[PDB]
RNA sequence: AAAACUCCAGUUGACACAAAAUAGACUACGAAAGUGGCUUUAACAUAUCUGAACACACAAUAGCUAAGACCCAAACUGGGAUUAGAUACCCCACUAUGCUUAGCCCUAAACCUCAACAGUUCAACAAAACUGCUCGCCAGAACACUACGAGCCACAGCUUAAAACUCAAA
RNA sequence: AAAAGUAGU
């Protein structure tokens, strides 16, 4: 099924971060994806210093992989994110644009709930 | 001899409906030094205050303008069988006539 | 005017204090525990400008879970840190306890002036597991 | 941690009144129930007291918002005596 | 264990996807889908070959092949996570499910 | 906003585990709890502190600092002088809420009665 | 005859309170939208009470709130103090 | 309510892993 | 309707040839799913 | 207060097989036990109902065996106060153990002490009363969550489970 | 903080 692919990089000079974010994708067509699309986010500052393989981040920049890929390349796809160095944290979810919305009409205002204890004497 | 049945659809408590937020003229029917009681038809009466605009206009039958909001002043409590009425009103005062 | 929340070090500002930046302005560090106070004044480029704690300045023993046993703990605060010239202070308050306010009493009447306090009080998201339980 | 360091829980004292400054700072914290969740961090709750705790707490919380909705409700009827002599 | 190159149960009606482009048929395939939609085909491999009466699913002998195709889904389940004791439960009622519309098929 | 209490008390329909284990039952008294008050204060303590921070320095002599220690005794003075009135202004009336005892002769006037 | 009272299905009523986010699309992507309902001093999620969500739509703000923190989105001990000026539509006390 | 045949059951159970170690 | 909605689609997925622009063609472009709600209804940018 | 710690404490960096604030004023899932950090994969029997002391499958924490991990907590134990004594409450340290793998043991106030399915509106306390139908179980207290047989990977264990003597109550 | 006991109807 269709997954978004919340990809962070490390902030790498546009002639030589094109050149990794093509290896990505050479590992979704790999594992046999269809790539979607492909969006920036940009290159805003980090939340917090992730630190990861092996050295200290601040800046990164936000991309998204919106591919298609069977149920086997997705296990096999945060693998490939794992070794990677030039990438800071690479996780696979699904679109949130497979499931469709319920249709939520409103709140309704809930009593006090009655017949709660006996009509004793006490 | 009308209906009852009739008479209650012509019948100008029954022609309001959801009395939310409804401009009503009232009798005043009882001054307290503050408090002011205004019998706007209904079953019950209600209670405001006295303003600082026109604070001398307010005399027994001085017809009134309400907002009317909400004749029940009912609500069921935590343990209750029944609900407890206060047997007022809270009307809003607005003027007169 | 006066926000509350503090000039980010997202820039820029427009406000100076002794005509210097909020990020470089000393902190104080307030470690309260419930039978203590230790006070550290530091660089904002983390140099060491002060010690005193609670136990330092005379008591040592349950005598120092007090709260004028930390105000005597910040005014010492202040003169240990007043041999460089320390008269703008960040507030670093750490752990709960009695010398949490008592403490920064001292601080300003050791005549030094307190432009922010923080609770950096370490809170868990659930990670180790503290004593078992009193039965008092 | 690895946050920035002076965004969260920081208050800033307006001319010199710290005395508020740390009001509104506990305030912060007991509004959103820090200071009540840290005073309970000292000793480990045990798992079946929490749920005898915070069914406590919910169960408080019921009576305590119908009460002063119920005070609320009869807050009008404290004027004076209308009749007094029946 | 059918071909992962087909098509879904459901898009099986639509009368140009056998000529579309490769991305399309590979888009709306087995290969692409969640492994449930194997079974949704099983229920209807099955009830071509089995039962004269297809796509009915409210028979006796519909409600059996249903859950002939599920109770697989459990044991091929249980080839991996052994000790997962919620779908061994599920198959160890699902065996003896099948095996009361079973015994009122003959009765 | 009262929070929702249908399917929290484990009662005879309901086919679930409780969520609500209340000891007293959950109906509304009619008689509001009275009023808590006045632990260990302990007021000049702070002003206490400068008066006896003058004393460690100078030999003990009184009128090294008189000027400060006649307000150590001006707050100790000042802090007598509010308990008195203080313990007063709760009783000819208390403004913003009410008391207890002129609640509890409001709420015996509107009974909450769940004996039908 | 004609004059007695029908039966009819309770005219009004206004039709429910659609919450505040009721039609719309929550992300995880979508930080100013989250940050929103996050504390500005200590990071945490305001309940159901303060920010007037459905249980729905407040479980689909708390599934993203922590969807976020995980994924280097938004910060776990603050609000973001550049999204800071955002309609402040929880309703909080402190300060009047 | 009493646990008072909860504790007449407790000390027998007590008294008799006492009894089942010893010997 | 999906596929005739989806034919369109499949001329903008990133194939093995059509890749080395469109690797280039959001680096330089941008999108922020970023949005603020007020206490109406109504999503301002 | 001691004892311990000064191979200590406070900042600021690097740091996890441990544990999952707030959301949680929600009422969810699962047969129960249980389950509220994040992602993904697989995945939640049965269109009648009942149905195991006659089986199969599971069952908190504790505990066993083999091999790891080890921040913190902590039976046992040691030290220090306390006390008439203190094998306890309080303090400090540390071990089994909690965790991961692989098999057992098969128990709980396993209680929401209120069996399932369908349906209606008075002993006293408690969580209002009662039909139809089925299965299970009970019929004085204590001896007795015991003895003996039997079963069980359990060996100081679990399941099942009496009698004698006694009492006129419990 | 520390409190242990009060013979048989
Ligand atoms: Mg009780
Ligand atoms: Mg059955
Ligand atoms: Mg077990
Ligand atoms: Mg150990
Ligand atoms: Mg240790
Ligand atoms: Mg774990
Ligand atoms: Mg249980
Ligand atoms: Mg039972
Ligand atoms: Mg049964
Ligand atoms: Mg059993
Ligand atoms: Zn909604």
């Amino acid at each position: 099924p269709r997954y978004e692919l919340a990809l962070i990089l490390k902030a790498m000079q546009r002639p030589e971060t094109a050149a990794t974010l093509k290896r990505t994708i050479e590992a979704l067509m790999d594992r046999g994806a269809i790539v979607r699309d492909l969006e920036n986010l940009g290159e805003r500052a980090l939340p917090y210093r992730i630190s990861a393989h092996s050295q200290q981040h601040n800046r990164g920049g936000y991309f998204l992989v919106d591919f298609y890929a069977p149920t086997a390349a997705v296990e096999s796809m945060v693998e490939h994110l794992s070794r990677d160095i030039d990438v800071i944290r690479g996780n696979i979810v699904k679109h949130p644009l497979t499931q469709e919305l319920k249709e939520c009409e409103g709140i309704v205002p809930v009593p006090l709930a009655e017949k709660l204890y006996s009509t004793k004497k006490r | 001899v009308e209906s009852f049945a009739s008479m209650l659809r012509h019948s100008p408590l029954t022609q309001m409906g959801p009395a939310k937020d409804k401009l009503v003229i009232g009798r005043i029917f009882h001054i307290v030094e503050n408090d002011l009681y205004i019998d706007f038809g209904g079953k019950f009466h209600c209670v405001c205050r006295r303003p600082e605009v026109d604070g001398e206009k307010y005399q027994k039958g001085t017809r009134v303008r309400l907002r009317l909001l909400d004749l029940e002043l009912t609500s069921r409590f935590l343990g209750a069988t029944t609900d407890t009425t206060v047997l007022e009103a809270n009307a809003v005062l607005l003027g007169i006539q | 005017k006066f926000s509350i929340y503090p000039p980010i070090p997202g820039e820029e500002s427009s406000l100076r204090w002794a005509g210097k930046k909020f990020e470089e302005i000393p902190i104080a560090h307030i470690k309260a525990s419930h039978n203590n106070t230790q006070i550290q004044v530091v660089s904002a480029s983390n140099e060491p400008l002060a010690f005193a704690s609670c136990g330092t300045e005379g008591f040592r023993n349950a005598k120092k879970g007090t709260g004028i046993a930390a105000q005597t703990a910040g005014i010492a605060a202040a003169a240990r840190a007043k041999q460089k010239g320390v008269i703008h202070i960040r507030v670093v308050v750490k752990g709960l306890g009695p010398g949490r306010l008592s403490a920064m009493h001292g601080l300003i009447m050791g005549g030094l002036e307190v432009i922010s306090i923080t609770d950096n009080t370490p809170i868990p998201h659930n990670g180790c597991r503290p004593r078992k339980a009193r039965k008092l | 941690a690895k946050h920035l360091k002076f965004i969260a829980r920081t208050v800033m004292v307006q001319e010199g009144n710290v005395e508020s400054a740390y009001r509104t700072l506990n305030r912060i914290l007991t509004m959103d129930g820090l200071i009540e969740d840290i005073k309970h961090r000292r000793y480990y709750e045990k798992p079946c007291r929490r749920r005898q705790r915070e069914s406590y707490e919910r169960c408080r919380r019921i009576y305590n918002m119908e009460m002063a909705r119920k005070i609320n409700f009869l807050m009008r009827k404290n004027r004076a005596d209308p009749w007094q002599g029946c | 264990d059918p071909p992962p190159s087909t098509l879904l149960k459901d898009y099986q009606n639509v009368p140009g996807i056998e000529k579309v482009d490769d991305v399309v048929k590979r888009l709306l395939s087995l290969e692409m889908a969640n492994k449930k939609e194997m079974l949704k085909i099983k229920q209807e491999q099955f009830m071509k070959k089995i039962v004269a009466n297809p796509e009915d699913t409210r028979s006796l002998e519909a409600r059996i092949i249903a859950l002939s195709v599920k109770i697989r889904s459990y044991e091929e389940h249980l080839e991996k996570h052994r000790k997962d004791k919620a779908h061994k439960r599920y198959l160890l009622m699902s065996i003896d499910q099948r095996k009361k519309m079973l015994k009122n098929l003959r009765n | 906003a009262t929070p929702s209490l249908r399917g929290r008390l484990a009662r005879f329909g309901n086919p679930r585990k409780p969520v609500l284990k209340p000891n007293k039952p959950l109906i509304l008294a009619n008689r509001v709890g009275e009023r808590r008050r006045e632990k260990g204060e302990a007021t000049c303590i702070t002003e206490m502190s400068v008066m006896m921070a003058c004393w460690k320095q100078n030999e003990f002599r009184d009128d090294a600092c008189r000027k400060e220690i006649q307000g150590f005794l001006d707050c100790a003075a000042r802090a007598q002088e509010a308990r008195k009135m203080r313990s007063i202004q709760e009783t000819l009336g208390e403004s913003g809420s009410l008391l207890p005892n002129k609640l509890n002769k409001l709420l015996q006037r509107f009974p909450n009665k769940p004996y039908l | 005859n004609e004059d007695l009272p029908i039966s009819m299905e309770n005219p009004y009523k206004e039709p429910l309170k659609k919450c505040i986010l009721c039609g719309k699309h929550v992300d995880y992507k979508n930080v100013q939208l989250l940050s929103q309902f996050v504390s500005p001093f200590t990071g945490c999620i305001y309940g159901r009470h303060i920010t007037g969500l459905c249980g729905k739509k407040q479980k689909e703000i708390t599934k993203a709130i922590k969807r976020a923190q995980i994924m280097g989105f938004m910060p776990v001990t603050y609000k973001d103090p550049a999204y800071l000026k955002d309609p402040k539509v929880c309703n909080i006390r402190y300060r009047e | 309510k009493n646990v008072l045949k909860i504790r007449r059951r407790k000390m027998n159970h007590h008294k008799y892993r006492k009894l089942v170690k010893k010997t | 309707r999906e596929v005739l909605q989806l034919q369109e689609e499949v001329k903008n997925f990133i194939t093995r040839e059509n890749l080395e622009a469109r690797v280039e063609a959001a680096l330089d472009s941008r999108k922020n799913y970023n949005w603020a709600i007020t206490r109406e209804g109504l999503v301002v940018r």
